[PDB]
This record gives C-alpha cells, structure tokens and sequence, in this order.
C-alpha cells in the first residue's frame, strides 16, 4: 500500500536533519525504492536509488556526496540525512517505489514508479521560535483586520469568534519581510450597524510555543 | 568434484564428451565457467548441435565443446513475491553470434533499408527485453541456476583434477600408469633421454 | 537536464490540445517515455507508459505516443482530467538517471474585470506607546492580479522596507493583494494622511484616512 | 524472409535438411503452405518418424 515519510518543521539553513521512510503492510525486502524532490514552481528532480537488501547505492550528478543513504532491515526503515541545507534544493520528498529488484543501468528502461508514497514538504529558514505580539486595529459596510506579526515558523491561523463567524473570512497569500520575518493579517468585512454595540475578538494559535491568548480589537481613540 | 551435489536435485548432468560418473580420475586444465539464467522450457537447448532462438544470439555453444552444464530450479534465490527484472537478453542480431565471443548490444536494430540508429515510433525494434521472474509461471518463466563448464584436452600441463593421493614410484614391473591424466600400459625404467627442461 | 515543454497550455473545452516533449538523442528514441500527472498535496497518478498499454481505471481518451526524437501527447475534453499539470517522464544516460517534466500548466476553462477597493488600516494607539508602527493595507476585488506599489504619504514617499507578493486565486474566485510596511511611529504620525496607490491600469483609487481620526 | 520477423518472434524455428540461416541465395519452386493448430506438447511430433 501507500508509504509514509516522517519530516521536520522549518529550520535554519546550514545544519543536519534526519528523515525516515517506513513501509506498511508489505515486507520491505523485495521492492526497489527511489527518491525525488519537487522545487516550488518547478518540476521534479531525480535524486537516486538504494535497496534495503544489499549495498547498491547511486546518486545524481549534483549531490553525489552531499547526502548519506542508510538502510536497516531490523527496524524496517530507511534514513537519509541533509547536511548544510540550502534555500533552493529543499523540497517535498517522495519515497517512491518501483516493482522488481535491480541496480543496473540497462534495467532502468523497464522500471516505472507503480505507486508513490506520500512524503513531508520540508523547508528551511534561519530563525528560532517566538510568539506573535497581538495589537488592536483601526478601520479605514466597513472592514476590520487582525494584527499578528513575527511568527515562527509557518503557519498561524486567525478567525473571528473562534471560527464561528463566516462574514468575509478571507485567506490572503503569505509575504516575506525584508528582515527575515513573517507577517500576515486576515481582513473580514462587517457592517457598521453591529459594530456600535459589540466588537468581536481575534484568536491566534502558535503551535510550537503554545501561546493561546485572546485579544481585543478596537479603533484608535 | 564431490561438493557439487549439495545444491538441490538438478535438471542437468547430461554430459557430452565427458562422463558425469567419472569426474576425478581424468585430469585436464584450462577450465572456464560462465554464469547466467535460463527460462526453463529450453534447458536442453544448451547443447552442441542445437540452434534455434535461445543460445543463438546470447551464448552459442560450439559443436566441439566436450563439456556440460549444471542447473537446477531457483525458487528462493532470486524469485520474489514482487517479481524480479534483473536479467535481460538479446532479441535481434544481424547474424549468428560466434561461440566464445562476449558481445554487448544497446543500439537500435532495424528491419529495413531505411536509416535508423536511435529512432523509435517505427518498425525499428529494441533488441532487449526484461525477464519477468514470477511464481505464477511454474514452467514457462522461472529463474534457474545454470552454469556452463568448458573443458579441453590441450597439450598443456595438468592443473585441476581430483584430490586422490599419489603412491610410491615402482620400477621393473609393467603396470598401468596415470601420469597427469595420461593412460598407458608399460614398464617404468630409468631413462637415458636427457633434453633441455622445457 | 530539464525538458523543454510549453507550460502555458490552455483552451476552451471541446477541442484538441497537443503538447510535445523536447529531449536529447539518448532520452527519447532509445528508451521508453512515460507520462505522470501529479496533484498538489497528494501522490501523482499514471496514465501512459510504453505508449501502447494502459493501467486499470485509466480512460482510453488519453492519447500519448512517440513517433521520432520527441514524444507528443494530445488531450480532448477539459472537465476534470485536465485541471492539473502533467509531467514528461523519460530515462537517459546524460545523468545516469530518470528525468521529469517541468510541468504543463493546464486548467479547466471569460471572468469579468473589477475595480480594486483599497482598505487602509492605520495602526492602533497601543503600538504608539510601544514605539512601533506596523502599517497594514489590503486591496481586493480585482481580476487579473496586476498591481503596483507606491507608499504615498502626501509628504515624502519612502519605500524602505517594502513587502508585497503577487496576488493569487482567493476563495471568492477573485484576486486580493497585500502590502505591509514597518516604520517608526513618530514618522508615521508626522504624516497628516496616508493611502495605498494601486492601479488596475485604468484608475487610481485613493482613500483618505487620517492617523488623528 | 526478413519481413517475416516483424509479425512475431518465432517460437520453434528449428529446421531439417535445408538450413534456416541462409535462404537468400537459394532458389526453388512450388512451395507448399499449410496451417493447423497444436495443443502444445506435440510440437516435436511435427517431424519425420
């Protein structure tokens, strides 16, 4: 059946990260396994292949010695490492399998990726982990937004009345700051008749640090 | 030649030019061994005088070969539940391959007078095909542990033969002697024939 | 290397669109080319391999075959099967490995234009006492996405620390731009008014919002 | 005879008497073409004797 791949979160470039691929259902001693990555805005790029039964190992022409492909039948998993990750080659990794069993160049003509194991999309960014600093907001039928800035890493979600409101819930595309920071602000639309009595709140959920605090948005006075 | 039988019952030992029962008394030299696989329906095709599609474009056996093969069924060595596509073979050739000639073929074969060196989508056919080793083909397509052995009775000193121990030299009695695989009857005496030791 | 295929392939449904996969000598002709369709966030799918035999569940209407040094594929009927990009799959000895396509971006098939509506949101007074000013400004309700950035403050236009990504497809089948600014609160309060100059090639919308309310 | 290989790879291909290898230089007349079917275990039964 389908395969899985355990990844990591967004980390700083220039370090080492360990991934894994664990088989499910079948015995992981008969199937050739491949690797491939898809850059954002570009097609897939071939990596290489190993087999978890013998010492057959091949790489691409660009990453011949950058990574190390390890196998272990006892734990029934395959690990690879990524030393000194860049900001361009990081991509989603497919733990692709091919039927049969060979390691020959002429054998690759009759090898196709019959089923594709889903993987983890991994990215790299130089930063630690900190919570956003929530602040109120003033408007310009009107519209109001939520102020969340400097969140690490992606993503953070905001909603009005803890997701129980559907009045103009909008997802703006993410931007990148010039000082290596992240910032977003979703904007909803609310009529001015209901604003004069009750003003809604904004909720922010920073998963890596568990900072769940309720803020109040209110126009400047 | 006695450790050879611990690798399951065989579909082989039909030997031409040599006795499979007597493999230790005779002595020879220059033994060459090659390893490949066979489908199963043409096990007897590895024989002198046989010429078809198998063993005509991959490994042609000469008529004067005076040797034989060993082969038995492979049910766990390389056959897997997911299949095995390791081995390939040559489909088309311009002529019959000469025996004892290793050859490589990757270029595109053509079946006409039109120019065709790497062009596909036409009558040009790839001369290679992938073996599918599956347990669902009991006799039709199955891996086999076939290995060919070649022997020749050349005028060379004997190197490889049976581990049978020698005896003490005896003179002045006509007996049968086995000197480096040479069989003869006569008396052994001191010889006055002295030549250059070459 | 990378294969050469036209990425901007589109058209109304009911006709035939043909795409050709360019390649070298060893890539197409001496090997068997394949075709992979991939989905975002999920595993890809197989439609054509060895150009003559089809998988289980794959419709016959897909047509991909090779007739020379460059394989070609044709599509007919754009309802759901042509909503996401395809990949040209082949093998060669240039890098001793498999090669993949660059992505043939084909969607399903116009949409009327719309004048943008700028919504400038000045920062609250809580940032003023915290010595910060995170200026935020969102523009939506336009198609297609093509906007310019000009932070006009009616006194001195400064583009130091400007961040703006291209608009994409939103949930309301439209485009929405984003523009953020960070500056000292004193220079922000020095401006008597602020706006966000965005033009959809035919108008310059300007909303006058004062920081002093 | 080179066009005959395009239909299918020949299974049996053995011949008695005239060689199957060289046939372009051979000249003859009045050949016979017959067709029938075989279960599979009597392919060797198509032989004299």
């Amino acid at each position: 059946v389908q395969l899985v791949q355990s990844g990591a979160e967004v980390k700083k470039p220039g370090a080492s990260v360990k991934v894994s691929c664990k088989a499910s259902g079948y015995i992981f001693s008969d199937y050739n396994i491949h690797w491939v990555r898809q850059a954002p805005g570009q097609g897939l790029e071939w990596m290489g292949w190993i087999s978890p039964d013998s010492d057959d190992t091949n790489y691409a022409q660009s990453f011949q010695g950058r990574v190390t492909m390890t196998r272990d039948t006892s734990i029934t998993t395959v690990y690879m490492e990524l030393s000194s990750l860049r900001s361009d080659d990081t991509a989603v990794y497919f733990c692709a399998r091919s039927v049969g069993y060979c390691s020959l160049n002429s054998c690759q003509r009759w090898m196709w990726f019959d089923t594709w194991g889903q993987g983890a999309l991994v990215t790299v960014s130089s930063a630690s982990t900190k919570g956003p600093s929530v602040f109120p907001l003033a408007p310009s039928t009107a519209a109001l937004g939520c102020l969340v800035k400097d969140y690490f890493p992606e993503p953070v979600t905001v909603s009005w009345n803890s997701g129980a409101l559907t009045s103009g819930v909008h997802t703006f595309p993410a931007v990148l700051q010039s000082s290596g920071l992240y910032s977003l602000s979703s904007v909803v639309t609310v009529p001015s008749s209901s604003l004069g009595t009750q003003t809604y709140i904004c909720n922010v959920n920073h998963k890596p640090s568990n900072t769940k605090v309720d803020k109040k948005v209110e126009p400047k006075s | 030649y006695s450790v050879l039988y611990n690798f399951a019952p065989f579909f082989a030992f039909k030997c031409y030019g040599v006795s499979p029962t007597k493999l230790n008394d005779l002595c020879f030299t220059n033994v060459y061994a090659d390893s490949f696989v066979i489908r199963g329906n043409e096990v007897s095709q590895i024989a002198p005088g046989q010429t078809g599609n198998i063993a005509d474009y991959n490994y042609k056996l000469p008529d004067d070969f005076t040797g034989c093969v060993i082969a038995w069924n492979s049910n766990k060595l390389d056959s897997k539940v997911g299949g095995n596509y390791n081995y390939l073979y040559r489909l088309f050739r311009k002529s019959n391959l000469k025996p004892f000639e290793r050859d490589i073929s990757t270029e595109i074969y053509q079946a006409g007078n039109k120019p065709c060196n790497g062009v596909a989508g036409f009558n040009c056919y790839f001369p290679l095909r992938s073996y599918g080793f599956r347990p669902t083909y009991g006799v039709g397509h199955q891996p086999y542990r076939v290995v060919v052995l070649s022997f020749e009775l050349l005028h060379a000193p004997a190197t490889v033969c049976g581990p049978k121990k020698s005896t003490n030299l005896v003179k002045n009695k006509c007996v049968n002697f086995n000197f480096n695989g040479l069989t003869g009857t006569g008396v052994l005496t001191e010889s006055n024939k002295k030549f250059l030791p070459f | 290397p990378v294969l050469t295929q036209p990425p901007s392939a589109s058209g109304p449904p009911g006709q035939s669109v043909s795409i050709s996969c360019s390649g070298s000598r060893s890539n197409i002709g001496t090997n068997f080319v394949y075709w992979y369709q991939q989905l975002p966030g999920a595993a890809p799918k197989l439609l054509i391999y060895k150009n003559d035999q089809r998988p289980s569940g794959v419709p016959e209407r897909f047509f991909g075959s090779k007739s020379g040094t460059s394989a070609s594929l044709a599509i007919s009927g754009l309802r759901s099967e042509d909503e996401v990009d395809y990949y040209c799959a082949a093998w060669d000895d240039s890098l001793s490995g498999h090669v993949f396509g660059a992505g043939t971006k084909v969607t399903v098939l116009g949409q009327p234009k719309a004048a943008p509506s700028v919504t400038l949101f000045p920062p609250s007074s809580e940032e003023l006492q915290a010595n910060k000013a995170t200026l935020v400004c969102l523009i939506s309700d336009f198609y297609p996405g093509a906007v310019t950035v000009a932070w006009k403050a009616d006194s001195s236009p400064v583009k130091a620390g400007v961040e703006t990504t291209t608009p994409s497809k939103q949930s309301n089948n439209k485009y929405a731009a984003s523009s953020y600014l960070s500056l000292t609160p004193e220079q922000w309060k020095s401006h008597r008014s602020y706006s966000c100059q965005v033009t959809h090639e035919g108008s310059t919308v300007e909303k006058t919002v004062a920081p002093t309310e």
